[PDB]
């Protein structure tokens, strides 16, 4: 009848969520998956969301950002299609620190040319630094050999998350 | 003994026996949490975690679930597994879960976790749009409780370590 093999592409989209501990990666991922975020604990490992539609798979990886987990980030780099890097916009003491981690990430050869969305998360807070100020601190405008984007967001409310995901969808296959 | 993922993706029906013993789990991988939820409404259909072990009544690694017929008309479902890893390192952890109904492959979930941090606690939610089932398949699946069965194979370095099974009914 209207039964149609519209699918059969066997595609694979890989999104990798990184950032320092307490940035909001797990909260953001569970928000994206419309999931309970009432009792989030520090991720000592990885959280995956594997969303399928008839052979098309979208795999999203949230890796822990504890000091004892960051060294293992390098193990989860292969085949990444988008990098989402989360920054606690209210924790200014750590900007410099997070600024180095991202700098290390964008020099990793395993992640070359992968588009990177920088979520300036926790914009629901009074102390949250604006996204432009963070982009200053990060020297994001010197980023060459890849397309990047910053996005004010609050994983708690959801504000701005769909804008970042719209960018991610627009700049996939890059 | 010598079960590779390739000799498992070619199966056409549930295996008659477990393909490894509980002693084969040399990496002390322990599944600590399981959740089924309807992602269209958000309803958590089933969940069992951490200290809770069973609500019951060869090998102790068999579960079976019953649903109302409405389950077979759901649009998208989300199944979450949470497992811990021990001292020994684990490179290339893989999971192959196959649901059949009498030599009829309904759904294949082949996910390669890869490296697992030692002493880690990880989760994986498979969110799938329910498979395209003809109304004949619905009729048969409803009318024959627990003839829909599933094999859950878990591999480490292409070497089967864990084998759990399940039967599903919709009455
Ligand atoms: N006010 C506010 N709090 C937020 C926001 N996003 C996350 N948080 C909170 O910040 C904390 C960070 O927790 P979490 O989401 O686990 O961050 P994480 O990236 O997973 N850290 P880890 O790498 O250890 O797992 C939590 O208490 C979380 O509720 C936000 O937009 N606003
Ligand atoms: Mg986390």
């Amino acid at each position: 009848i209207l039964r149609k093999l519209k699918s059969a592409p066997d595609q694979e989209v890989r999104i990798l969520l990184l950032g320092l501990d307490n940035a909001g990666k797990t909260t953001l991922l569970k928000q994206l998956a419309s999931e309970d975020i009432s009792h989030i604990t520090p991720t000592q490992g990885f959280n995956i969301k594997s969303v399928q539609s008839q052979g098309f798979k979208l795999n999203v990886w949230d890796i822990g950002g504890q000091r004892k987990i960051r060294p293992y980030w390098r193990s989860y780099f292969e085949n990444t299609d988008i990098l989402i890097y989360v920054i606690d916009s209210a924790d200014r003491k750590r900007f410099e620190e997070t600024g180095q981690e991202l700098t290390e990430l964008l020099e990793e050869e395993k992640l070359s040319c992968v588009p990177v969305l920088i979520f300036a998360n926790k914009q629901d807070l009074l102390t949250a630094a604006p996204a432009s100020e963070i982009a200053e601190g990060l020297n994001l405008h010197t980023i060459r050999d890849r397309v990047w984007q910053i996005q004010s967001c609050s994983a708690l409310t959801g504000e701005g998350v769909q804008d970042g995901m719209n960018w991610v969808c627009k700049n996939v296959n890059a | 003994d010598t079960i590779r993922p390739e000799h498992v993706l070619r199966l056409s029906r549930v295996t008659e026996n477990y393909l490894c013993k509980p002693e084969d789990n040399i990496y002390s991988i322990d599944f600590t949490r399981f959740k089924i939820r309807d992602l269209e409404t958000g309803t958590v259909l089933f969940e069992i975690a951490k200290p809770c072990v069973s609500d019951q009544e060869s090998a102790g690694r068999f579960v079976r679930y019953q649903f109302t017929p409405a389950f077979l008309r759901l649009r998208t479902v989300g199944a979450t597994v949470e497992f811990t890893v021990g001292d020994k390192p684990v490179s290339n952890f893989r999971m192959i879960e196959r649901h059949y109904f009498r030599e009829h492959l309904l759904k294949n979930f082949d996910f390669d976790f890869g490296f697992c941090i030692p002493s880690s606690r990880n989760t994986c939610e498979h969110i799938y749009e329910f498979p395209q089932l003809s109304e004949d398949v619905i009729r048969l699946m409803i009318e024959n409780p627990y003839e829909t069965r599933s094999d859950s194979f878990y591999f480490v370095d292409n070497k089967l370590i864990m084998h759990n099974k399940a039967d599903y009914a919709y009455n």
